RNA sequence: CCGCCGCAGGUGCAGAUCUUGGUGGUAGUAGCAAAUAUUCAAACGAGAACUUUGAAGGCCGAAGUGGAGAAGGGUUCCAUG
């Protein structure tokens, strides 16, 4: 909710940080085996665990 | 790419494809049908008329519970259609083969399409939701269409 | 020759007789845009906002019987449409449609 | 094309709902590009955006129906649905007296 | 990669409401029918029954489809594409 504790607001902070793209240079690289990032999570797909 | 049928002579054939197309197969196989025997303009002529319903498409083979119409009757057939979607994304494709026919230089109004042919595509995975908490799949049926003019008198 | 204006009282009652309820004055509506295209032959027709006001006068329930139209053919500006000659239908705001014969009016 | 943001802003720059924000429809360049709050408040001081007045419920038949009800009329035997104990209660008569 | 001579076996499939993956007929069929209702003009645009704006006609009718919060959500907020 609103009312947050420090740790859980924290946890969200990290969540938004992993829920970005991948770069459009890391797939030019030798070793190409990423196409896009799969454990993209969205708010009505997955619930985020809690 | 490499097409189904090689046509009389590559001089006086011009290409046109379309490759994984969001209209349906049976309407469309069924509208490309009716083309197959048509002159460039005949052909644009009949299809803009089935997009304003003037002439229609007769549904032959995929016609399981397709209602009738008055002008199926011209066709020699009592069911028929106006597909307006599968129409109209055949007549972006003569607009792709007229123009091919341009830049190779044929005759805008002598080709008359000889071969044209509809492939299924790749189904689009989405889904329904049904009774009792049971979900069944709601796939798109997308097809791949490809044509070659060919010049006559 | 085609810039050609007359006046027209339209009989909504009896292209609107049967239809139901919410899909009257709407339907009303489709009637002067059919009969605009019978008289003045022009696929292009606009019906003025002035005229949608007296159609929906009484509700959708509820249409006047008799309603009068000076129906004005016209040419067009630049920007070229499929059709060139549209028709502008303009509201005629008469107290009595008694002895109305349809007027050709004068540009 | 979009004059969403331009509604919401000049409601809560009015003061009203987004129901009474009148914008000028031949003018609509001009709002297209506000971009902030003090720039919809220059379209009201050149006179673009501007607040509608309060829809009429005029009570005017309200009154003049009053003043036959002061006089006894609308009132009959045919015009009560409560009891004489619910439209004007005895413990209050009492009370007066 | 294979023939011959020996050796070895997780060695031959139509079935098991077999297991996994895929595709058919049904079928362009059932369906997109709860809570009154949308119409006109203009704009942007390749494109309008739906978008935006104005003008209509309506509904919720202060125990509301209104204005806010708790729990839950976790960026869904707001702008620009």
């Amino acid at each position: 909710s609103s009312h947050k504790t420090f740790r859980i607001k924290r946890f969200l902070a990290k969540k938004q940080k992993q829920n970005r793209p991948i770069p459009q240079w890391i797939w030019m690289k030798t070793g190409n085996k990423i196409r896009y990032n799969s454990k993209r999570r969205h708010w009505r797909r997955t619930k985020l665990g809690l | 790419v490499r097409y189904s049928l090689d046509p009389e002579n590559p001089t006086k054939s011009c290409k046109s494809r379309g490759s994984n197309l969001r209209v349906h197969f049976k309407n469309t196989r069924e509208t490309a049908q009716a083309i197959k025997g048509m002159h460039i303009r005949k052909a644009t002529k009949y299809l803009k008329d089935v997009t304003l319903k003037k002439q229609c498409v007769p549904f032959r083979r995929y016609n399981g519970g397709v209602g009738r119409c008055a002008q199926a009757k011209q066709w020699g057939w009592t069911q028929g259609r106006w597909p307006k979607k599968s129409a109209e994304f055949l007549l972006h494709m003569l607009k792709n083969a007229e123009s091919n026919a341009e830049l190779k230089g044929l005759d805008v109004d002598s080709l008359v399409i000889e071969h044209i042919q509809v492939n299924k595509a790749p189904k689009m995975r989405r889904r329904t939701y049904r009774a009792h908490g049971r979900i069944n799949p709601y796939m798109s049926s997308p097809c791949h269409i490809e044509m070659i003019l060919t010049e006559k008198e | 020759n085609e810039v050609v204006t007359r006046e027209y009282t339209i009989n909504i009652h009896k292209r609107i007789h049967g239809v139901g309820f919410k899909k009257r004055a709407p339907r009303a509506l489709k009637e002067i845009r059919k009969f605009a295209m019978k008289e003045m032959g022009t696929p292009d027709v606009r019906i003025d906002t002035r005229l949608n006001k007296a159609v929906w006068a009484k509700g959708i329930r509820n249409v006047p019987y008799r309603i009068r139209v000076r129906l004005s053919r016209k040419r067009n500006e630049d920007e070229d449409s499929p059709n060139k000659l549209y028709t502008l239908v303009t509201y005629v705001p008469v107290t009595t449609f008694k002895n109305l014969q349809t007027v050709n009016v004068d540009e | 094309s979009m004059l969403r943001l331009q509604k919401r802003l000049a409601s809560s720059v009015l003061r009203c709902g987004k129901k009474k924000v009148w914008l000028d429809p031949n003018e609509t360049n001009e709002i297209a590009n506000a971009n902030s709050c003090q720039q919809i408040r220059k379209l009201i001081k050149d006179g673009l955006i501007i607040r509608k007045p309060v829809t009429v419920h005029s009570r005017a038949r309200c009154q003049k129906n009053t003043l036959a009800r002061r006089k006894g009329r609308h009132m009959g035997i045919g015009k009560r649905k409560g009891t004489a104990n619910a439209r004007m209660p005895e413990k209050v008569k009492w009370m007066r007296r």
